[PDB]
DNA sequence: CTAGTTGATCTCATATCAGGAGAAGGAGCAGAGCG
């Protein structure tokens, strides 16, 4: 058996589906958002959306439609999965506490049945009297909801029509009833039926059935005014009310076809339609005194391509997309001047169809950075992504042994921080900064002779200043020092401490309080403690009068973070710590809820207490470890609020999301020291000092991993690394109309440098595909090469073969033409980057399609239409065959380890190969003989094969251990909801062996790693009873869910555990953690899923 | 293909797009394999095939010659030719072969240990697949032309067998009763078929030119008896209401059980409504059979459009079953194609005929 | 009020009176009607049977289950001796039954085809004696009834007599024994009994005597050879496993 | 009109050598066309 870990890095992100209505509460107005095993809840705001919850459904969320019952306060949710769970959600918020309550749940699937074409379409009768779900054709099951089940009892109604296109309920009817296209051989028909849930059949309909066009594809049912439905076809718009028959056949919707379309009024006056470009028409419905007169199409512009959108109010439009970012757009009276009235408000990111990407050592780190081809048509992109929070240097000053940062405002009337003073070893150096410029300069009050242990800018318009001898307080205003403390015995200050108001200096084991006031500074609190000390912090936290009520101390000899009455300097909390290192940082900060108190050791320990302002009592004590050295604290106020950062050997940013404290990475090398700046060039700057240099960044999000875009507008397909060239190979392809014309300026047409394929091997719209080869540090499009005519580009690798050292980027291509299924003509084109140029350095006919191609061991292994083939590189620079294997339908995917070659096939799933260089031939060594159509492969070790089958599971094959030998087991079965197009080997970040990064359809970014026998048997007990304890949304079964099936086959799981159940380990309550981990201690266990989590 | 392969990735299309479509390719490919064969080990015209439901790796194959051969299907040599080995027997020398020719042979469905072969020797034994060895015998009065297991019933084991009597034999597995009948036919029912779709709904078809729909719960006869005219010819119920204007020697559920096919020796083939047993009038041509047994004809399963592959003379002619549009005659057999049977992993045909030969028709390219 | 699967409302308040056997009995008896087919109700003398019946005819009525809306004409052929005795414990069980005798005594006054006429046509609760199924078995076999009970079904035991071609001419698939023993003499009584309420499950007379009553008192003597007796005890349990689901029978 | 009694009638159980002569069918077989 193998044992295997999926974690999800990245949710998905294609909305596949979104509705609103009100569902959260009968006044507000929610948009519910399907990506696709996430149900996303939001509120429309008179701006943007403010998101309330983020449920995860244990399946594909393939129906989700909100209905009100009778009597009913709000919206009930229907949610259908693609395994065919249905429920019933209602939401009930009590107080801070949110729930997703099951009002009705069951399985809808009948044991056999031709899944239909369409797809699963569920509807639900506008008087809610039942749920029609078209799930295979030749039926229609029907929920029924007047009967108020809890099991959501389905029963079959037999449709004769069998190739059903789309259905609806139609509205204003006495009695349930569906309008449907259906394509019977004599053309596509409108027809209608009477659903009689007493009788449970069919009935005749209001209106008979209607011949319609022959690509008739959507109904739009029109609320009761008019009535009827509006059928939308690729050539026309028709109006079928029984009597009345409208049609239109505006020119400017046969572009394309509509595929989405969505009510903006309750009565069905307008209609936002979205078709395959892009485009957004609105059709209107011109009543009449009431009938309907006319009706009209109007292009209100472009958006991205829409699966779904959905009217908010205020002319907001929510634009769901699954091939490229979801929008948030206004739709405005009058045009912008470009004849759209289509204004984007907010863009979401989506990681679009990942169908290819790499992992990449950007930057020459030792992080990890994913660079994914995502998207498609026009939303296609290189989307570059990367852990951490983002340096985003702007500036650096190489000045060596800094000690101390402080941002300073020289001049007096600008509030902005445009100085910055720094301690080194013994003095004091000033930084002006000046906008852009920096430069090193010396401020007038500041001693250049002493060390600055502290200082900062205060109130009354004052400065000060803590050295390692005295206290300096710098009137900025008037003149130089007017008021000065210095110790009465000349001892040294050895820690400081001060806020905008007063002071807290450490002289020895003494401890000086003294307040700031107007030409003063008067000491008020003394004392002489037991040992020691090592750190202090009086910042104000909830400040409301100008000071700080409470004081934190870190003591030696007694390591503990101990607590202070400040007027006084009694001792009001004690909370232990130990060890052998004394604290380095105190740190106390507001997290979204209330006080904490940072403090934190020399060896990246680090304690973080809630905080109280009355007692000041440390509680629910928790420890981090965090990097291997020393750390200091310092606290930048970001948009949102305050983050503290950690500075250390791994700096990481300090936050609270959620109420919950969380750990961010920030990817950098080191950063000893780091100070808040905003400058008037710099806003809400940082600036980091190590060891070096101090380098002046920005951080964008501070939380989850960051995506860059870098838009191509065309649709990228493949995607390899070359190092030594410093550049990114992108097989792209764009869409070209009539010779040919592009219908927008792609990243293809706008490249630096460009050619095209002059080749003598061979002699509506059209694809045209082209190589793109992109610099890795500014992302433009270095060159493009555009293929031959009809040439489509399918693979693409970069290595070096045989013994020449030169760097190729190598294609494989087919010649698609329309009067054939299979290509029949390919080539293989070997590339060679160099001056900025792309040269053509070979070819190679094939008599098919390049479906794959891997270097393997300094030769080439291509995958031409059924033969996987190994070509050897010559010294006269041209490829010649080796070897052949013949026996595959279609090798798609080839992967390599060593001598061995994983062939994933279309539908004979995967072939392990061998090329015994002995004999100078490949050897089928083991293959698995079920029918698995692969979408992907993989092989995690010698003899673990990762393979991803298209109905959206994960298989692991091993090689057994006769002929027998020959017959790959399937050790590992795992439903993962995810249409996987790629895996590759790296880690997003610096007990688990191996790492396996996969993208799929929706945007998901998962993690496959490969765990021992006793965590993994650990791990599946821990699932077990998470699953025990943990309630689902829909009630649905975790068993279920991840269970192994295909249309003619169903196996519960195993060999994998499902990372993302076990990671919710850590977002249930105590009492629930010690009802997991009933048969050792819970904390055991908390150790284990933080050391899991660490792996993405 | 590649706009297919595209598709798949770029989610523009469900994966089940590209399965169906390229299956329905696939068998419209269907061609003779000589790049593959089956081993010739009957003696005698093959009477039936059977491929397991599980894995469908392993055939059985019973002749005329009463032995029984269990194949394997699949290509263990590391050759892209190969040929289908005979795993076991049931030979001349085994105890318990059938004395006269096997005409149905059926796996057990849910498992592969198991399998049942009836004969004219009026047996229905039952196998154990590891031992080879006979773990039953049912003994009917009147040689048996077919039988048929429940491909979907987890709850009953019942054997409808069809012998020349008038009467339907349903024999339980399951602690063993041979005694139930099904009355209502008059003469021999030459097929019988479970519904794929419901437990107890089996369709029996007889040479008096009727085929009667029965649930065998019931205690009230047949639920339906299929009507070529639907009531255009309507007359109280004694002589009309016949399904062909023949012998009905074969039956086939569609994938879905939604329809039921039925061929005669009218030379018509026929879909119904296996609801309301309502002719669909599709048309399907003249679909030649004259055989006086038992017709053995299979649809495909996990295409975009079905089909049904139907023996026609020497012949296997391939038809679209929801719109009757003849698909095609896959030609290679010298004598009547008694049987074939669909290997729904591939889209690949085995059909067996009296010339003691079982042809592997496999998709081109 | 108890609930079945499929949904099958008996009432709380006849359900309620009834003991466990009782209740195991009206559950069997619904399971049959969902397999449209019949049985015996076995049940010795003394635990009540007629009490099941009435509760579980009762249930199907108020249930509205469904051809027909809820229960349809049903035939209740008892011995003369028990005829009152039953529509007493109709009217005081569901008083709701439109129950009608068919006899001499009656209370018709008039024609007595008026009565199975009228009856039928209010989907009433028509109870007759064998005779009156003997003499009447053309005329009484017309009106689509949609029970046939057999109380004391014991005078089927013979399948020659004239009363027993008379009760199998009814159509309905719903046919009920209640007989205290459904065997007395031999196996031609088990065969004909089931010939009775399920017409195809044991086989034909021929048929069935040669697999089972043959081997079976042959096995039943202390001389047979040990063949004999293990084809016995075999050929007995085929047999009790066969009519498992349709014959209940409890001892006391 | 209303019960009740009393016959008749019918159904259902429980038994284990000293003929002869001719007419029709069938089988062996010779032989002649003839495919």
């Amino acid at each position: 058996m193998s044992y295997n870990y999926v974690v999800t890095a990245q949710k998905p992100t294609a909305v596949n589906g979104c509705v609103t209505g009100h569902f959260t509460s009968a006044e507000d107005l929610n948009l519910l958002i399907a990506k696709n095993t996430r149900l996303e809840i939001y509120v429309v705001t008179a701006e943007g959306l403010r998101p309330v919850k983020e449920v995860g459904m244990y399946g594909k969320i393939a129906v989700m439609e909100l209905f009100r019952p009778k009597g009913e306060s709000k919206d009930l949710l229907f949610i259908l999965t693609a395994k065919y769970n249905a429920c019933i959600l209602e939401y009930k918020q009590s107080g801070e506490s949110i729930d997703i309550i099951t009002r009705a749940h069951g399985n809808v699937q009948d044991r056999i049945g031709r899944p239909s074409e369409t797809g699963i379409i569920g509807i639900i009768d506008p008087e809610c009297r039942m749920i029609g779900l078209r799930l295979y054709d030749g039926l229609f099951k029907v929920i029924p909801l007047d009967r108020d089940n809890k099991e959501l009892k389905a029963f079959n109604i037999r449709l004769e029509e069998l190739h059903v296109i789309d259905v609806k309920f139609l509205y204003g009817c006495q009695a349930p009833t569906i309008c449907f296209v259906y394509q019977d051989p004599q053309g596509r028909h409108v027809k209608t039926y009477e659903v009689s849930l007493r009788e449970k059949e069919f009935n005749k309909g209001p209106w008979k059935q209607e011949n319609v066009e022959a690509e008739a594809s959507m109904v739009i049912a029109v609320p009761e005014p008019f009535g009827g439905a509006i059928i939308i076809g690729q050539e026309s718009i028709t109006y079928h009310n029984g009597d009345k028959y409208l049609a239109i056949a505006p020119p400017i919707i046969k572009q394309s076809t509509i595929v989405c379309h969505n009510r903006v009024d309750p009565n069905g006056s307008r209609y936002l339609l979205g078709d395959m470009e892009g485009r957004l028409f609105m059709l209107l419905l011109e009543k009449e005194e009431v009938t309907l007169k006319d009706l009209r199409v109007e292009l209100l512009g472009e958006t991205s391509i829409a699966e779904c959108l959905t009217y908010l109010d205020n002319g907001v439009v929510f634009v769901g997309s699954r091939l490229g970012d979801s929008q948030l757009v206004k739709l405005n009276v009058d045009s912008n001047e470009q004849g759209s009235y289509v204004v984007a408000m907010e863009t979401f990111t989506n990681l679009g169809p990942i169908v290819d990407m790499c992992v990449v050592d950007l930057e020459r780190q030792g992080q990890g950075q994913l660079v994914t081809c995502s998207g498609a048509f026009k939303e296609g992109s290189l989307r570059i992504i990367r852990n951490g929070i983002g340096i985003h240097e702007h500036a650096s000053i190489d000045l060596p042994g800094i000690k101390g940062l402080w941002p300073l405002r020289s001049d007096p009337n600008r509030e902005t921080d445009d100085t910055l003073v720094l301690s080194f070893v013994g003095q004091t150096r000033v930084l002006m900064l000046n906008g852009e410029e920096v430069e090193e300069t010396e401020l007038m009050g500041f001693v250049d002779d002493q060390q600055t242990f502290f200082c900062g800018n205060v109130a009354h318009q004052q400065l000060i200043q803590i050295t390692s001898a005295s206290v300096r307080l710098v009137s900025q205003e008037p003149k130089a020092l007017v008021s000065e403390w210095k110790e009465p015995q000349a001892k040294n200050i050895s820690v400081a401490s001060c806020n905008s108001s007063q002071v807290v200096v450490a002289v020895g084991r003494a401890l000086y309080y003294l307040q700031i006031h107007p030409q003063e500074l008067r000491q008020i609190s003394h004392t002489e403690m037991e040992h020691e000390v090592a750190c202090l912090d009086i910042t104000p936290l909830g400040d409301s009068n100008g000071l700080s009520p409470l004081c934190a101390i870190g003591l030696w000899t007694d390591i503990s973070a101990r607590i202070l009455k400040l007027p006084s300097f009694e001792l009001l909390h004690k909370e232990m710590l130990g060890g052998e290192i004394i604290p380095r940082s105190i740190l106390m900060t507001t997290f979204e809820s209330s006080h904490y108190l940072l403090c934190a050791l020399g060896d990246g320990a680090l304690f973080y207490f809630g905080l109280n302002i009355e007692t000041g009592l440390l509680s629910d004590r928790k420890k981090v470890t965090l990097g291997t050295q020393p750390t200091v604290l310092r606290t930048f106020r970001s948009l949102s609020t305050t983050n503290v950062f950690a500075c250390s050997d791994r700096p990481t940013v300090i936050y609270s999301s959620n109420h919950k404290l969380v750990f961010s990475n920030v990817n950098l090398k080191e950063v000893n020291y780091m100070c808040p700046l905003n400058s008037d060039g710099y806003p809400d700057s940082l600036a980091l000092a190590n060891n070096s240099t101090l380098t002046i960044g920005t951080i964008d999000e501070i939380q989850k991993l960051h995506i860059r875009t870098v838009p191509l507008y065309e649709s990228p397909r493949k995607i390899c690394y070359q190092e030594v060239s410093q550049c990114f190979g992108v097989l792209s392809s764009r869409i070209e109309v009539q010779g040919t014309t592009a219908l927008r300026p792609s990243a293809s047409t706008q490249a630096l440098s460009s050619s095209v394929s002059s080749s003598k091997l061979f002699s509506e719209e059209v694809e045209v595909h082209n190589l793109l080869i992109i610099d890795q540090h500014t992302f433009e499009v270095l060159h493009a090469h555009q293929f031959l005519q009809n040439e489509y580009a399918l693979s693409l690798v970069s290595c070096k073969l045989g013994k020449d050292p030169n760097t190729y980027f190598i294609v494989g291509t087919a010649m698609v033409y329309p009067e054939e299924a299979e290509p029949k003509q390919g080539r293989i084109v070997v590339f060679q980057y160099s001056d900025g140029k792309l040269q053509t350095v070979a070819e190679k006919e094939v008599k098919g399609a390049v479906y794959s191609m891997v270097e393997f061991n300094g030769k080439l292994l291509a995958s031409i239409n059924s033969t996987v083939r190994l070509y050897e590189w010559t010294t006269e620079k041209e490829l010649r065959t080796e070897c052949n294997h013949y026996n595959n339908i279609m090798a798609l995917y080839l992967k390599t380890k060593g001598d061995f070659i994983l062939v994933g096939d279309l539908m004979r799933s995967v072939l392990l190969l061998a090329y015994k260089p002995m004999e100078g031939n490949f050897e089928e060594i083991a293959r698995d003989f079920n029918p698995n159509w692969m979408s992907a492969v993989e092989i995690l070790d010698d003899d673990n094969f990762l393979g991803a089958e298209n109905a959206f599971n994960l298989f692991v094959c091993q090689k057994d251990s006769d002929e027998e030998r020959q017959h790959l087991q399937e050790v590992g079965l795992f439903h993962l909801g995810e249409f996987v197009n790629v895996f590759c080997h790296g880690s997003l970040v610096m007990p688990t062996q191996g790492s396996v990064l996969f993208g799929t359809v929706n945007g998901m970014i998962g993690l496959v790693t490969s765990l021992s026998e006793s965590w993994y048997n650990l791990l599946l007990d821990m699932q077990n009873r998470l699953n025990k304890v943990i309630k689902s949304v829909g009630k649905i079964e975790h068993s279920f869910w991840r269970s192994f099936h295909t249309e003619r086959k169903t196996e519960p799981a195993t060999g994998f555990i499902d990372g993302d159940l076990i990671e919710s380990f850590l977002d249930i309550s105590r009492p629930k953690m010690q009802e997991v981990v009933a048969n050792a201690t819970a904390d055991d266990l908390i150790k284990v899923v933080e050391e899991l989590t660490r792996i993405h | 293909m590649l706009g297919f392969l595209s598709a798949r990735q770029t989610g523009l299309e469900d994966p089940l797009r590209l399965r169906r479509a390229e299956s329905t390719r696939r068998v419209l490919g269907l061609e003779l394999n000589k790049d593959r064969d089956v081993e010739r080990i009957h003696g005698g015209g093959i009477n039936t095939l059977d491929i397991e439901p599980v894995e469908g790796r392993y055939m059985l194959s019973g002749g005329s010659d009463g032995v029984i051969v269990l194949y394997d299907l699949e290509n263990s040599s590391r050759q892209s030719y190969y040929t289908c080995k005979a795993v076991c027997s049931i030979g001349r020398d085994h105890p318990d072969v059938h004395r006269y020719s096997v005409e149905t042979v059926q796996w057990y469905p849910h498992d592969t240990g198991m399998f049942t072969s009836s004969s004219f020797d009026k047996t229905l034994k039952v196998w154990d697949t590891n031992t080879l060895q006979t773990a039953d015998v049912f003994n009917f009065e009147e040689t048996v032309y077919s039988h048929h297991m429940s491909p979907v019933s987890t709850k009953h084991c019942l054997v409808a067998v069809g012998t020349r009597g008038p009467k339907v034999q349903l024999c339980d597995l399951k602690s063993g009763s041979c005694s139930h009948i099904l009355q209502g036919h008059r003469q021999e029912i030459l097929a019988v078929s479970w519904s794929p779709r419901y437990d107890y709904i089996l369709a029996t078809a007889s040479a008096d030119s009727r085929v009667k729909l029965w649930d065998v719960r019931r205690a009230s006869g047949c639920l339906i008896t299929l009507d070529q005219h639907n009531g255009k010819k309507s007359q109280a119920v004694e002589s009309a209401n016949t399904a062909h204007n023949g012998k009905v020697n074969g039956l086939c559920f569609t994938s879905d059980g939604l329809h039921l096919l039925t061929v005669g020796t009218d030379n018509r083939m026929r879909l119904w409504n296996s609801s309301n047993g309502e002719n669909t009038l599709v048309n399907y041509g003249k679909v030649c059979n004259n055989s006086k047994k038992g017709l053995k004809f299979t649809v495909s399963c996990g295409c975009s459009s079905e089909f049904v592959f139907v023996p026609y003379g020497s012949t296997i002619a391939v038809y679209t079953v929801y719109s009757g549009e003849q698909i095609t005659m896959l030609k290679g057999h010298y004598k009547t194609v008694d049987c074939c049977v669909f290997q729904s992993n591939f889209q690949e045909l085995y059909s067996g005929s009296r010339d003691c030969n079982i042809l592997a028709w496999v998709p081109s390219l | 009020d108890a609930e079945f699967d499929e949904g099958f409302k008996v009432p709380g308040f006849l359900f309620k009176k009834l003991f466990k056997y009782q209740q195991t009995g009206v559950r069997w008896l619904w399971e049959l009607h969902c397999q449209q087919a019949g049985g015996i109700l076995g049940d010795e003398m003394g635990l009540g049977r007629t009490i099941q019946i009435i509760a579980f005819l009762a249930g199907l009525s108020y249930s509205k289950i469904r051809r027909f809306e809820g229960l349809g004409p049903t035939v209740i052929v008892c011995p003369t001796t028990v005829m009152h005795q039953w529509v007493k414990e109709f009217h005081t069980w569901w008083p709701p039954f439109r129950v009608a005798i068919l006899h001499e005594t009656g209370s018709y006054t008039h024609k007595k085809e008026k009565l199975i006429r009228d009856v039928a046509h209010c989907h009433g609760i028509l109870i007759t004696s064998y005779s009156y199924i003997r003499l009447m078995q053309d005329d009484i076999s017309r009106y689509d009834w949609h029970y046939v009970i057999l109380d004391e079904g014991h005078k089927i035991r013979n399948p020659n007599a004239a009363v027993t071609l008379a009760c199998k001419q009814f159509r309905t698939p719903h046919r009920i024994i209640l007989s205290g023993s459904p065997m007395q003499n031999n196996l031609r009584e088990l065969w004909s009994l089931f010939d009775f309420i399920f017409p195809g499950k044991l086989g034909t007379l021929p048929v069935f005597m040669e697999q089972f009553s043959v081997p079976i008192t042959m096995g039943g003597y202390s001389n047979a050879s040990p063949v004999q007796v293990k084809t016995a005890y075999k050929c007995a349990c085929v047999l009790r496993d066969t009519i498992n689901p349709y014959l209940l029978r409890r001892m006391k």
